[PDB]
This record gives C-alpha cells, sequence and structure tokens, in this order.
C-alpha cells in the first residue's frame, strides 16, 4: 500500500499524459518529469515471463522507482538494474529482505536501510 | 462501485428512513452473493443494519446469479410487493433500492428468450416495456404513502436508447 | 460501414483530437513565450521606424515576406503569399525573400531563385533579433538591395489574428540620399545609410517576430478548430455505430431465427 | 525633457522617458542630447550610455553599439545593440579578452576582419573602459 | 437496401433525390451523382451538353471528395485550384437550385423553369468561371444562369 | 564606416560583431542567453 497506491495513482497520471509524451516533449517539467517517472515505473511492468517473485522484490523494485531513484536512471538501465539491483539485495540485503519479507509491510528501518541501499546501490548500479 | 457508493446509499437508507419515517426495500439483484455477504457487512458495520433490530432501515432481499434468471427476475416483483405493504400498509415511506435493475433486466431478458419467446429486438424483453411497466406502475405516492424507487441503474451497453 | 471501417476513422479521429489539442497547448507555449518577449522587440522594431515615418521615404525604387515555418499555420503563411506575388515585379524587379519557411511554401510556389535565400527556424524554435541581423547583413550583399522591397509579415493584433503587414524597405542608401528625407537632416547619408543597416535589422527582427506571433497563436487556433471538430464528428459516427451494431445482432437474431425458420 | 526611448531588441530600458540628457557614445563624438533633437540618426559607437535623466541619473550602460536616432521631436530612440548595465559585464573578461584580442588582430588580417578584431580590441578595452 | 438495390436495374433513368441536399433546404434537391440515364453517355445526348456537365460531374465529386478533409481541415493548408472548385462547386450547386414554380405556396419565391441553353452554358459558364467575384449563393433557387447573374448582382 | 564599408562590416556587420563581443564578453549566464535572445539563430534554408 505504501508503494503501490500512490504507484498506480503515478501511472494514472503518468498516463493521461503518457497521451503526449510523443509530443508533449516540449511542455513543463513536472509534466516532462511525470513522463520520465512513468517510463521508470514503465520498466517496472517490463517484467519477464517465465518469472515469479515475492513482494518484497516486488515492492524493492518499486520503491526505487517511487522513491524517484530510478529517475536518475535512464530507462533501459531500469531494466539492468532491476536485475542487477534485485540479485544485489538479494545477495546482500538478504538479512533485510528477510525482514521486509517477515514483517509484511515496510518498516521504517527497513525502509532506511532499504533507501539508503538502494541508494548506495543505485549509486553502484547507476554508477 | 463504492465510491463510497454503498455508503452512500447506506446513508441515503440512513437519512430518509428517519426522515421521513420512511423504510427501504434493498433488492440486491442477482447480488454477487460474496458481494452481498460483503454488503452485509457494511451494513451490518454501518448499523444501519442493525441486527438489534429486523426492523434496520433496510429490507434486504438479496437474488443473487445463482439462482435461475426467473429468480433474479423476480425477485424484483417480491421485493416491489413488499414496498405496497410499507407504503400503504406501513403507510410509510418506502425506498426501492433495486440494485441493480440492469441486472434484473438481464434476468428477465434470459427468461423471455429462453421461453422461446421472441423477446424484442437484440434480445430486448417483447414485452420489456410492460414488464418494466408492470413493476413500475407499482410505484407512487398512492395516498398511503409513497415508494419511491432508487434504481440502481448500469446502463446497458452505455447504450441508453 | 462496418464498425471496423468506422474505428478506422473513429481511432484515429480521437487520436487526432487528443494530439490537435496536443498541438494546441504546444502552439499556446510558444504563443505564450511569443507575447512576452515581444515587449522589448516591440519597443525595438517600433523603433526601428521611428524615423521611418518621420524619416519619410521616397523608396529609390528586398521583398520580403515573414509567415510560419509549418504545417498548422492558418492562413499566416497564405495572406503574405498572395500579397506578395501581387506584388514582387515593381521593386524593376521580381525578387522576393521568404523570412518563414511557409512563406516561401506557397511563394515557393511561384517563384524560387528571385529568392536568395531562405530561412527557417523562424518556426520550430523561434526567431531572434541576431538572425535578424544576419538577414539583414546578406539583403544588403545581394544587390537586390537598391531596386527595394517591401517586408511583409504577419503584424500580430491578438492571437487569432494579425493583419499581414507591409511596409516598403528603407534600407536603401538612395532613400538615405536626397529626397525630402536629406532636409529631416543635419547628418549625412552615411550614419543614416548605416542605420539602413542597422534598422533592417531591427525591423526585420521585429516583423520576424510578429509573423511568428501570429502564426503561434493562430497555430493553437488551428489546433482549437481540429480538435472540436474532430469530436463533432466523432459523436455523429457513434450513433450510427450503436444502431448497426445492433442491428447486426437483430438481424443475426433474425438469420438465425429465420434459418430455425428454414430446414436444417 | 526628452522622451528617452532607450531600447535594445533585449530590452526597452527607457521608454520615452523624461531623461534630462543621455550622453551619447555616438559614433559622433561625445554628446549629451537633451530633450528633442533633430532629426538625425547618428550611429553609435561601443560606449557608455549615461541616462542623465532628468533628475541627476545618469544610468549606467556601456553599449555595444547600435544607433541613435534623434527624432526632431521630444524623442531620443536610442536603439543600442547591447547596451548592458555595466553590472552584467565581465571585467576579467575585458583585459582577458584583450589579450586574446591582440592575439586576434594578428590574425585579422584582411580589414573586415580587422574591422571586427580592432573592433573586439575596442571593444574589450571599451570594457576596460568601465571594467 | 436491396429493394432500391434492384430497382436500379429497372431503371432508364433512376432519380435520386439527396435527403442530403434537400437538407441543405435545397430545391433541385437532387443527388445527381446517384441519379443516372444510362443515356447520360456522350455522343447520345450530344456529348458537349453531356461534356460540359462531365467537367461539373467531375468538379463536384472531386470537391464531394474532399469533404471530410474539409470537415475538420476547413481549409488552409490545402490546395487553390481546389479553393477555386469549391467556390465554383458552391455556385454549381446554389445554380442548380431552382424553386419552386407552382409550389409558390411552398416556396413563397416563385419558382423557374430553364431551357437548354442557359442550363449547358449555365454551368459551363460556371467552368468559365466567370463568376468568381460574384456572390456564390446566388445562384441558389434560380432557373436561368443569367438571372443568377443578375441575383450575384443586386448584390455585386 | 571605417570599415563598416571600408573594409566590409555594415552597421550590422560591425554592430554584430559589437554585439557579438559583448556576449564575447559578458557573464555567461547571460551569455548563455546569448544565444537565445538577439543570438542569431537564422537557419539558411531555402524552401
Amino acid at each position: 500500500k505504501q508503494v503501490a497506491g500512490t504507484m498506480k495513482l503515478e501511472l494514472a497520471q503518468y498516463r493521461e499524459v503518457a497521451a503526449f509524451a510523443q509530443f508533449g516533449s516540449d511542455l513543463d517539467a513536472a509534466t516532462q518529469q511525470l513522463l520520465s517517472r512513468g517510463v521508470r515505473l514503465t520498466e517496472l511492468l517490463k517484467q519477464g515471463q517465465y518469472s515469479p517473485m515475492a513482494i518484497e522484490e516486488q515492492v524493492a523494485v518499486i520503491y526505487a522507482g517511487v522513491r524517484g531513484y530510478l529517475d536518475k536512471l535512464e530507462p533501459s538501465k531500469i531494466t539492468k538494474f532491476e536485475n542487477a539491483f534485485l540479485s544485489h539485495v538479494i545477495s546482500q540485503h538478504q538479512a533485510l529482505l528477510g525482514k521486509i519479507r517477515t514483517d509484511g509491510k515496510i518498516s521504517e528501518e527497513s525502509d532506511a536501510k532499504l533507501k539508503e541501499i538502494v541508494t548506495n546501490f543505485l549509486a553502484g548500479f547507476e554508477a | 462501485a463504492g465510491v463510497g457508493k454503498t455508503v452512500l446509499i447506506m446513508e441515503l437508507i440512513n437519512n430518509v428512513a428517519k426522515a421521513h419515517g420512511g423504510y427501504s426495500v434493498f433488492a440486491g439483484v442477482g447480488e454477487r452473493t460474496r458481494e452481498g455477504n460483503d454488503l452485509y457487512h457494511e451494513m451490518i458495520e454501518s448499523g444501519v443494519i442493525n441486527l438489534k433490530d429486523a426492523t434496520s432501515k433496510v429490507a434486504l432481499v438479496y437474488g443473487q446469479m445463482n439462482e435461475p434468471p426467473g429468480a433474479r427476475a423476480r425477485v424484483a416483483l417480491t421485493g416491489l410487493t413488499v414496498a405496497e405493504y410499507f407504503r400503504d400498509q406501513e403507510g410509510q415511506d418506502v425506498l426501492l433500492f433495486i440494485d441493480n435493475i440492469f441486472r434484473f433486466t438481464q434476468a428477465g431478458s434470459e427468461v423471455s428468450a429462453l421461453l422461446g419467446r421472441i423477446p424484442s429486438a437484440v434480445g430486448y424483453q417483447p414485452t420489456l416495456a410492460t414488464d418494466m411497466g408492470t413493476m413500475q406502475e407499482r410505484i407512487t405516492t398512492t395516498k398511503k404513502g409513497s415508494i419511491t424507487s432508487v434504481q440502481a441503474i448500469y446502463v446497458p451497453a452505455d447504450d441508453l436508447t | 460501414a462496418t464498425l471496423k471501417d468506422i474505428t478506422r476513422r473513429l481511432k484515429s479521429i480521437k487520436n487526432i483530437q487528443k494530439i490537435t489539442k496536443s498541438m494546441k497547448m504546444v502552439a499556446a507555449a510558444k504563443y505564450a513565450r511569443a507575447e512576452r518577449e515581444l515587449k522589448p522587440a516591440r519597443v525595438y522594431g517600433v523603433g526601428s521606424l521611428a524615423l521611418y515615418e518621420k524619416a519619410d521615404i521616397k523608396t529609390p525604387e528586398l521583398i520580403i515576406g515573414v509567415s510560419s515555418d509549418r504545417g498548422l499555420c492558418g492562413a499566416i503563411h497564405s495572406s503574405v503569399a498572395k500579397q506578395m506575388k501581387s506584388e514582387a515585379a515593381n521593386l524593376k524587379e521580381v525578387k522576393i525573400i521568404g523570412v518563414g519557411d511557409k512563406i516561401r511554401s506557397i511563394l515557393h510556389r511561384t517563384h524560387s531563385d528571385q529568392f536568395l535565400v531562405t530561412f527557417k527556424e523562424v518556426g520550430r524554435r523561434p526567431p531572434t533579433f541576431g538572425d535578424a541581423s544576419v538577414i539583414a547583413l546578406e539583403l544588403l550583399n545581394s544587390g537586390y538591395e537598391f531596386d527595394e522591397g517591401s517586408i511583409i509579415f504577419n503584424r500580430f493584433r491578438s492571437v487569432i489574428s494579425y493583419k499581414t503587414e507591409e511596409k516598403p524597405i528603407f534600407s536603401l542608401d538612395t532613400i538615405s540620399s536626397a529626397e525630402s528625407m536629406s532636409i529631416y537632416d543635419d547628418i549625412d547619408a552615411d550614419v543614416l545609410r548605416n542605420y539602413q543597416e542597422y534598422s533592417l535589422a531591427n525591423i526585420i527582427y521585429y516583423s520576424l517576430k510578429e509573423s511568428t506571433t501570429s502564426e503561434q497563436s493562430a497555430r493553437m487556433t488551428a489546433m482549437d478548430n481540429a480538435s472540436k471538430n474532430a469530436s463533432e464528428m466523432i459523436d455523429k459516427l457513434t450513433l450510427t455505430f450503436n444502431r448497426t451494431r445492433q442491428a447486426v445482432i437483430t438481424k443475426e437474431l433474425i438469420e438465425i431465427i429465420s434459418g430455425a425458420a428454414a430446414l436444417d | 525633457q526628452m522622451s528617452f526611448t532607450f531600447a535594445s531588441p533585449t530590452q526597452v530600458f527607457f521608454n520615452s522617458a523624461n531623461v534630462r540628457q543621455v550622453d551619447v557614445p555616438t559614433q559622433t563624438g561625445a554628446f549629451g542630447i537633451l530633450a528633442a533633437h533633430v532629426p538625425t540618426l547618428q550611429v553609435l559607437r561601443p560606449g557608455l550610455v549615461v541616462v542623465h535623466a532628468e533628475d541627476g541619473t545618469t544610468s549606467k550602460y556601456f553599449v555595444s553599439s547600435g544607433s541613435v536616432t534623434v527624432n526632431a521631436d521630444s524623442s531620443v530612440q536610442l536603439l543600442a545593440e547591447e547596451a548592458v548595465t555595466l553590472d552584467m559585464l565581465d571585467l576579467g573578461a575585458a583585459k582577458a579578452n584583450l589579450e586574446k584580442a591582440q592575439s586576434e588582430l594578428l590574425g585579422a588580417a584582411d580589414e573586415a576582419t580587422r574591422a571586427e578584431i580592432q573592433i573586439r580590441i575596442e571593444a574589450n578595452e571599451a570594457l576596460v573602459k568601465a571594467l | 437496401d436491396p429493394a432500391p438495390a434492384t430497382t436500379f436495374a429497372h431503371l432508364d433513368a433512376t432519380t435520386v433525390l439527396s435527403r442530403a441536399i434537400a437538407e441543405l433546404g435545397i430545391y433541385p434537391a437532387v443527388d445527381p451523382l446517384d441519379s443516372t440515364s444510362r443515356i447520360m453517355d456522350p455522343n447520345i445526348v450530344g456529348s458537349e451538353h453531356y461534356d460540359v456537365a462531365r467537367g461539373v460531374q467531375k468538379i463536384l465529386q472531386d470537391y464531394k471528395s474532399l469533404q471530410d478533409i474539409i470537415a475538420i481541415l476547413g481549409m488552409d493548408e490545402l490546395s487553390e485550384e481546389d479553393k477555386l472548385t469549391v467556390s465554383r462547386a458552391r455556385k454549381i450547386q446554389r445554380f442548380l437550385s431552382q424553386p419552386f414554380q407552382v409550389a409558390e405556396v411552398f416556396t413563397g419565391h416563385l419558382g423557374k423553369l430553364v431551357p437548354l441553353k442557359e442550363t449547358i452554358k449555365g454551368f459551363q459558364q460556371i467552368l468559365a468561371g466567370e463568376y468568381d467575384h460574384l456572390p456564390e449563393q446566388a445562384f441558389y433557387m434560380v432557373g436561368p444562369i443569367e438571372e443568377a447573374v443578375a441575383k450575384a448582382d443586386k448584390l455585386a | 564606416v571605417a570599415y563598416w564599408r571600408q573594409a566590409g562590416l555594415s552597421y550590422i556587420r560591425y554592430s554584430q560583431i559589437c554585439a557579438k563581443a559583448v556576449r564575447d564578453a559578458l557573464k555567461t549566464e547571460f551569455k548563455a542567453n546569448a544565444m537565445k535572445t538577439s543570438g542569431s539563430t537564422i537557419k539558411i534554408v531555402k524552401v
């Protein structure tokens, strides 16, 4: 709920305006941004077939974008991230992932740990 | 769907049932049974359905999808008949919540066809208008009350003519 | 006929509607800018004429048109087109100049090497003074200069409207020569002449911009029109649609039933 | 008592403003135009525009060039090319540009180039003037 | 509709009244690009007569073609010749119109009646575009093109 | 015209070198804007 509600919502907003993604390539920034964010969110919607998932991953990855961190990284490279980052957190912050999974929500901490994680990891991924 | 819709309805039920001394008939017409269970729960929840009085604001008739077409079709008159009781007889200001009359329409419609009877064009009941009529004319302010119908209407095919 | 065909229409017509509207705000932005930015210019270009209607011009003999650069330009381009092929011969010689590549896109279509060069980027990002100076410069070396011109642009009035305006050239130093013009002077026809220069840019800029101002708002206008128009049209189809749509069903049920009114 | 229209493409600085004088680096020579001034066009040097506004002001500018248009009547139209307040002009550059200029001059073979270079020098210099 | 669908076959003359046109209030309200005579075919009828028609028939038809484009697009990125035809067509359109002689009760107007020459010429004249500065609608509800010319004129 | 018709240059050219030099000069934020306002952005494209 904490990431997704907003995301849906964000996608709506993106989407009317995804209409004029094409042209409406020339407007105000907010909206240009919305497209950018949107696009970012889109990458997430590109997802594998041959591909199941845990919630924590799902939110993880969403978290990144919805926390706008993807809005730094470029759309194709989101994808690169997505695997990589995911596998990364999977490796390292497996600790954390256990926790998020467990906690079923996102804890503030988890969030914080995430926040930082993503950002660094991201910093590394987008490094 | 439940834009506080459901709620709104409940509120209406609330206002009227009170305000005119009214009472209501709810026909969960083709109710999606689970959703009617759910529905229950809101009402209960809301207390508008009082378990503390089966003299809640609303009489519930639920006529779910799993019932025959006929059954789904007919629950509407059943309810309708009730509202005439409450109207005239209880003197009350009945609300007839028809939910959805469209789901009725469908329920009837299936019947007309299925009777092999030609229903009007596109399957529309032959008698679609009289079906409606026969039902509809049983709604009014008589003198001993009024049954004001609150008709949930799903605009079939978003098509109106 | 078939709901399909109808969709070929509809589909795209919706698309258009949106798009047309897309073009609209865009145009509006362009426009928005176009007013605002018009201000110093306003003064400035108005400035150019200052002594050019107080300085009175025996035009001694660079006809140029200013319009859009784009499809969806309304009659921005057409107006000047009209009014500039009508001209071209007198000021002597058929030489025409298009600033605005929609100028010469209608008067491209009726002259071409009577132009010397023609300019774009007028639209598709909006003009600047520099540019006006650049063209101002080129105008000179082209000896059409000294055969006089008129400078025709879309003088904005309001978003919807401009009045294609025209002036006659004053970048000739043979206007800077003599005439009663001289008697308004206490300065030689050099630094005057080097104003004929300087002013060519000023005005050219101005006009250039005026045109584009006219244009951009008209470009919205075009975009209004269309997207409404599109809407109406959609509406109509939408009836016809359902009708046939339903019709089918009826007919179909018919065909079945009447097929059930036939042997099997 | 001059309606001073001081404008540049970018700006109108004074617009028919009751300026008492503008002291003019019109290509001419130093001239302080007050009020109405004879129909004459005199073209402007790069200089400063000092806008003796009829009130003690002198507004400062450096002007790149342009024309003064002196319209018979009360009105002066300084149509200054790039006439900028000295504020936004760049001293560091003026010298630097001038050195650089001096480098350029040498390659400003052909008077038209030179013209530009000497101009540049003049410019940079002129920037050195007040900056 | 099959019934009419059939009918055409039977028809020496198929007379299609255009409701569309009719709606424009126009009388003659015909859909003449639907109304035919097989003897509409050059030779037979004097092919000039016909040809004069062929230019028109064309002109209007092309003009008809434009109508989707125009319907949205109106005018200003199209082409000039067409702009002329448009106007001309617009006259032609009007020129077919003729009020009702009998049904002055209906028309108010007196209707008109036109023999061949003014007809052949009439439109042909429009083909010559002799009117292209003459008020376009003025061809409306006329018989002779002359009178139509007149109808433009009183105006200017 | 010391060279603004006497070593070429127009008032246009002369001036334009001035402005250009002003742009050459000026502080940079302003110089960004240079290419915008009054920065020649003619595209000399016949059509």
